[PDB]
């Protein structure tokens, strides 16, 4: 005889604002499991992001093109900030190819099947020349947290080609997480509690996936717990 | 002094722990440690600081 | 050495094989050093000539 929290209504404001409603908490679970979730969720949520460029008259980060007035620099910059979602493969090659003058966004990047990219208006260059052209190849990987180019640079295992650049990785979607534990009037009880999960993301991981990953990885971290040896 | 050849290296430091940073108004210190976000302390909004 | 299959091709199955020594054969020298250089400055693949 007792209660167990089960997941309810998920309202979507925005594609990357997202409210995730818990009704049948008992009381004093409301801020263990709010909390619970919070470090997951901000931790561990394993996402894909761009870990290597290659664009073709740049040999160095630091170097600039004609007809562009970013500097290369700062194109890993935007492309950093890229949010996109890959489904099946863990490595993929986006190709980005523009010329003329005009903003060269997200959007125009070649369309692949598995590659879902969130926010086509998301800037990178602008050109300025009539016949200035920018082609790039961008590799995206899955991964979790966050790994700089620095701390691989140990297991670099031929990255020879100086065409090539580095970019850290944040293979993590969520950017905010807050949580409101409130009084959940059940129509037979006194004092119950629904948890409401308000989080904000780059727009890749959906709401439920991203909260039943979470109570996943708790519920195997207590499994690992049910068992004690004692040997 | 027949010829002379000069390289420029080119390197991107991070943050870590033990470099200073500070303030303007005289306020100084060292970067202990790199917190996890979740760890960090946040506002009701959930905006951590 | 930009639109010819073979260095494609060449240049997938060693990125494929990065574990093996491959022996690789071609008539001229000319040929060879076109090779080295292609295979850096687009795969970053060390060859001895």
């Amino acid at each position: 005889e007792f209660l167990k929290p089960r997941l309810v209504d998920i309202e979507q404001v925005s594609s990357t604002h997202a409210k995730v409603t818990l009704e049948p908490l008992e009381r004093g679970f409301g801020h263990t499991l709010g909390n619970a979730l919070r470090r997951i969720l901000l931790s561990s949520m394993p996402g894909c992001a761009v870990t290597e460029v290659e664009i073709d008259g740049v040999l160095h980060e630091y170097s600039t093109k004609e007809g562009v007035q970013e500097d290369i620099l700062e194109i890993l910059l935007n492309l950093k900030g890229l949010a996109v979602r890959v489904q099946g493969k863990d490595e993929v090659i986006l190709t980005l190819n523009k010329s003329g003058i005009g903003p060269v966004t997200a959007a125009d990047i070649t369309h692949d099947g598995d590659v879902e990219i969130v926010k086509p208006q998301h800037v990178i260059c602008h050109l300025t020349d009539e016949n200035a052209s920018i082609s790039m190849r961008i590799k995206v990987q899955r991964g979790r947290g966050y790994v700089p180019a620095s701390t691989r640079i140990h297991s670099e295992e031929d990255e020879r080609p100086i065409g090539r650049l580095l970019v850290d990785a944040c293979y993590s979607p969520v950017e905010r997480i807050a949580y409101n534990v409130e009084a959940a009037r059940v129509e037979q009880r006194t004092d119950l509690d629904k948890l409401v999960i308000e989080m904000e993301t780059n727009g890749t991981i959906d709401p439920e996936e991203a909260i039943r990953r979470a109570a996943t990885i708790l519920a195997e971290q207590l499994e690992a717990f049910v068992d004690l040896r004692d040997v | 002094v027949l010829k002379i050849v000069k390289v420029y290296l080119a390197v991107k430091r991070r943050i870590q722990p033990g470099d200073k940073m500070a303030g303007r108004h005289g306020n100084k210190g060292v970067i202990s440690k790199i917190n996890p976000i979740e760890d960090m302390p946040y506002d009701e909004n959930g905006t951590p600081v | 050495w930009n639109f010819d299959p073979r260095v494609e091709w060449l240049m997938g199955y060693l990125t494929s094989h990065r574990s093996q020594k491959v022996l690789v054969i071609c008539a001229k020298a000319a040929t060879a050093l076109q090779l080295e250089q292609v295979l850096r400055e687009r795969e970053g693949i060390r060859a001895a000539v």
